[PDB]
């Protein structure tokens, strides 16, 4: 296939890792060997180019989910960050965030999801994703 | 062994070293053997404090009022913007993301600090 | 047309079901033949692809808009999900919720919403929609 | 380059109006002379089309975004808007909200966020981005 | 051009009936067509575009009623529920009318007193 996609899902995160896990299960989609899941903590296109990047998170308890970018040669920083404010919910309340906007990605850069409360993001079935889209 | 390295303020691309972009200025395309790379200044509300190869600058800090933060010291095109608590305000971290307010109640606080106490 | 995407508008129901309906008026959007609104319930896609879907929906009150996908010859399942905590304001206060994300859809694919509380689903123009487009 | 995409980032309004402003500064993207920032309130595309067009408002504190869209010759009407309610948390207590569909737009059609309370949302880098991109 | 039509590239096309879109633009061989606004939908001007409005929506979560229908040319008119009022001039959201002196209407509040 000629285009250039991805969606990952969330997955049971090991332990400690302010950094979202991603695994290619599910209802998944990785078009080709122009976009890999780098140590399932990140998505690193190889094509540089103008791509759309999207990512849900979802968690129950000011939580913040940062989209914080990895280019080669450069220090990472912040593509996008939505915050959220604590629900208070009898056992906690889940709540959704969802990010998304169109950046330049030159090849070999990554691109991750970096919450504040890892060990609340919920990861029932469709409820935390991530993924991109080539322009 | 032959000197197999660039220099200090350099990147090597394209078998081929070249110089970075100073403080200030973000890299606009990269250069040939003879023709350097081409830089230029950051814009305004940004900066970028390093011998950098980035292709955007970074945008000044903001000391968002509603989180009750103020402007304590500008950002030049090559020094980000820093932040400080409004007068009566606090941080709730040591780095100093969010403002609270003194606590009342025997330490002053300093906004970047808290008030200590006792009877 | 060439591109096959679509945008539909809520809808109020006078059935019960937690299916949300969607009709094509308003700034609605339908690109072609290839896209169809079925029984004005879901969407479904007759060229086999790689679609960007979305859907918001904004209720008024744990509120969770499922994009549950039925293919054909497959059960239906789960897109995405997004959950929301319900908050109290003077009559009801406004939550909005949204969803996208890309997936692999065959031939006679449809996509729909389903939430758990239709009766809170605001309808106001512009409030809440639905649709999606082929990569 | 061919593609005709744009995203901006927010910028701390000045006229304190219900309008938002957007500056190219920062992690930006303006694909072309296709897409402009008119006066820094909203963008224009110039070849019309099919687009797919998205906002996300970080604000803190009934607060509606909504994505007005002004096209020549017509008066300008609502694409989406997504609501919100305050959490009173500390001093404000941050949420965000994203807006993202497929439109039909015009030649000269200039799109804007307009938002409720324009001295709330949060400007903090990555909070706040407003962008389009055609199909 | 003038009232009740619009120009394009070269040629004058004429704007559209309230209570229909514009369809196509007009040419060296036919003019400016335009279809209806569904059951639904409206336009209340001489317009020449290409989407319809769709009726306002009176959210009875938000305490508010059908006041009058729109028809193909005009839009849909809201008012509060019997007990409750608007929050504003615009009649955006409706509240149940507090009790416990002047009663309340559409748009008054109550007033209480001994
Ligand atoms: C995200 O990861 C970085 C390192 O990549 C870590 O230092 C940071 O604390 C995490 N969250 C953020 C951006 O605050
Ligand atoms: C999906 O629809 C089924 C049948 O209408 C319903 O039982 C279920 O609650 C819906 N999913 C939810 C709760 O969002
Ligand atoms: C912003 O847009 C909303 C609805 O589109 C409207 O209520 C408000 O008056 C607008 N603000 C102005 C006057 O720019």
């Amino acid at each position: 296939n000629p285009q250039i996609a991805a969606h990952v899902i969330s997955e049971a995160s090991s332990k400690t890792t302010s950094v979202l896990q991603w695994a290619e299960k599910g209802y998944y989609t990785m078009s080709n060997n122009l976009v890999t899941l780098e140590n399932g903590k990140q998505l690193t296109v190889k094509r540089q180019g103008l791509y759309y990047i999207y990512a849900q998170v979802t968690f129950c308890s000011p939580f913040i989910a940062s989209l914080c970018l990895k280019s080669p040669g450069r220090f990472e920083r912040i593509l996008l960050r939505a915050a959220n404010t604590h629900s208070s919910a009898k056992p906690c309340g889940q709540q959704s965030i969802h990010l998304g906007g169109v950046f330049e990605l030159q090849p070999g850069a990554s691109v991750f999801v970096n919450v504040t409360d890892p060990s609340q993001v919920s990861h029932g079935t469709g409820f935390t994703s991530f993924g991109l889209l080539k322009l | 062994e032959p000197p197999t390295a660039c220099r200090e303020k350099q990147y090597l691309i394209n078998s081929q070293c070249c110089s970075l972009c100073q403080p200030g200025q973000k890299l606009v395309s990269d250069c040939t053997e003879f023709t350097e790379t081409e830089c230029l200044p950051c814009g305004e509300s940004e900066f970028l404090d390093t011998w950098n190869r980035e292709t955007h600058c970074h945008q000044h800090k903001y000391c968002d009022p509603n989180l009750g933060l103020r402007v304590q010291q500008k950002g030049t095109s090559e020094t980000d913007t820093i932040c400080t608590c409004e007068e009566g305000w606090h941080c709730t971290s040591e780095a100093c993301e969010s403002c609270v307010l003194h606590r009342s109640c025997k330490q002053i606080a300093t906004g970047v600090s808290d008030t200590i106490c006792e009877p």
